[PDB]
């Protein structure tokens, strides 16, 4: 007899949701992996990407 | 040495009783309500229950 603090099972999620920046364009993978000529080691060339 | 005269003084004293009946869901604290992390938890077994 008595009052418990039970623990908390009662509500678990059901779906999913997912919500990502509205871009279509495709990335220049091939510019750096299909590439004629690659930087030299210690001249290595830094490509920002975006 | 003998009183001729007295006087009737009124003095606080304060005493803490109680204190704030907290209370803690493990689950929510540590994980907050994701599943896998309470699959993983309940490897720990009864530190929670306790
Ligand atoms: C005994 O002491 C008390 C104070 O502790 C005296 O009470 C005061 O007496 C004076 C003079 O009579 C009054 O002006 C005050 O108003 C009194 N105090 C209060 C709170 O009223 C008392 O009179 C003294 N008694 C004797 C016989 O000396
Ligand atoms: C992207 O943004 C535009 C304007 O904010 C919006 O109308 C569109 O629904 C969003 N998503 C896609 C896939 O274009
Ligand atoms: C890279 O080149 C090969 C052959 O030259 C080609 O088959 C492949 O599609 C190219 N990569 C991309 C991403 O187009």
């Amino acid at each position: 007899k008595g009052i418990y603090q039970t623990s908390n099972f009662r509500v678990q999620p059901t779906e999913s949701i997912v919500r990502f920046p509205n871009i279509t364009n495709l990335c220049p993978f091939g510019e750096v992996f299909n590439a004629t000529r690659f930087a030299s080691v210690y001249a290595w060339n830094r490509k920002r990407i975006s | 040495a003998i009183p001729t005269n007295f006087t009737i003084s009124v003095t606080t004293e304060i005493l803490p009783v109680s204190m704030t009946k907290t209370s803690v869901d493990c689950t929510m604290y540590i994980c907050g309500d994701s599943t896998e992390c309470s699959n993983l938890l309940l490897q720990y077994g009864s530190f929670c229950t306790q």
